């Protein structure tokens, strides 16, 4: 004559971090398949995005330093704006900085692409070497 | 090989594409749904939030306590910071466990009655190989570590059935330093459906119907 799951969300609001739980109070299970400190969040994916279009892919470095602090692997970087673009060949795009307008697109694009010529795995356009 | 290595980098990046999509659609955590793991260091910690929010939406306080105190795991706190901890505000009529190396479990002992605890049970876990431990014991090699079992107030209650554990157990140390499950279960004899804590918690350890606080989680 408890409910533990409704306990479990107030609890979970007022006491756990904002990235352990949803707004509704449920527990994202994003966070914990993530290895602790490597969340990735959706406030600092915009900033990926946001980087691109000012700074340009393959621009790490430069963009490293305006929207994650310290901040993230270098690699996440790379690995998280194949996905941006849903290719996963990303060699293509480099040093172009792309509007997030214009990544919508071209992430658009490339799936539709790879689903006719039947190489999309995963939602990402596999490429041709 | 430059080949190889190439292969093995686009085989690699897949993974995480698959990953990363059966997490935007919905795929699930291991840990189970209940629990409320909640990261902070004790230390920094004010566990008046902890008690407000408790009473809040329990009207009750913990029917049982857990800990595996970082002593000098091994997460390295002054001893006295652990034993000033104020757990006493945090339950008033329930078991404590907690985990006493060996080095520390006079001390334990000591802490627990100072928290107004009384000693009733000790669980003794041993390392079958799988069928025996080999540990370097400072007189006697040790082949188990024990956990240490305080109560305060009424057991006399319904909720927590006496005689229904046991004071052995029996499993291989998984993920080590990882507790055996079976203490989980050892508690459900004892409290069935009750509001649990627990300190100093790992990732691993997280269940259902209980409260976790941990600086890892």
């Amino acid at each position: 004559p408890l409910d533990f799951t409704q306990y479990a969300k107030n609890m979970r609001k007022d006491l756990s971090n904002q990235d352990i739980c949803l707004e509704d109070g449920a527990l994202n299970h994003s966070y914990f398949l993530t290895k602790k400190g490597q969340y990735w969040t959706p406030l600092n994916q915009k900033a990926l995005q946001r980087g691109i279009e000012l700074f340009g892919v393959g621009n790490w470095k430069e963009i490293n330093y305006d929207e994650f602090s310290g901040k993230a692997n270098i690699v996440e970087l790379e690995l998280r704006t194949c996905m941006i673009l849903g290719i996963n060949d990303i060699t293509e795009y480099y040093g172009k900085k792309i509007s997030e307008e214009e990544q919508e697109e071209i992430k658009k694009s490339n799936i539709a692409k790879g689903k006719k010529e039947n190489k999309l795995k995963d939602n990402i356009y596999q490429k041709l070497q | 090989l430059l080949q190889d290595i190439e292969k093995r980098i686009l085989h690699y990046k897949q993974l995480f594409f698959k990953e990363q999509n059966e997490i935007a659609n919905g795929k699930r955590s291991m840990v189970p749904d209940n629990s409320i793991p909640i990261c902070s260091d004790v230390t920094k910690l004010n566990f008046q939030a902890l008690i407000d929010a408790q009473m809040r939406h329990a009207g009750k306080m913990f029917d049982v306590i857990m800990m595996d105190p970082p002593w000098q795991a091994y997460d390295s706190l002054s001893d006295e910071k652990i034993q000033n901890m104020p757990i006493q505000s945090l339950q008033q009529d329930g078991f404590i466990f907690v985990w006493a190396i060996n080095a520390k479990y006079r001390v334990t002992i000591k802490m627990i009655e100072n928290w107004g605890y009384k000693l009733v049970d000790e669980i003794t876990w041993v390392k079958k190989t799988v069928k025996i431990a080999k540990g370097h014991g400072f007189y006697l090699q040790h082949a188990k570590e024990s956990c240490l079992i305080g109560v305060k107030g009424d057991v006399d209650n319904g909720r927590f059935k006496k005689n229904i554990a046991s004071d052995v157990i029996f499993s291989e140390r998984r993920g080590q330093s990882q507790k055996p499950e079976e203490i989980y279960q050892y508690i459900n004899q004892l409290c069935p459906n009750g509001n649990y804590l627990e300190i100093f918690a790992r990732r691993n350890n997280l269940h259902d119907n209980w409260v976790s606080i941990g600086n890892e989680l």
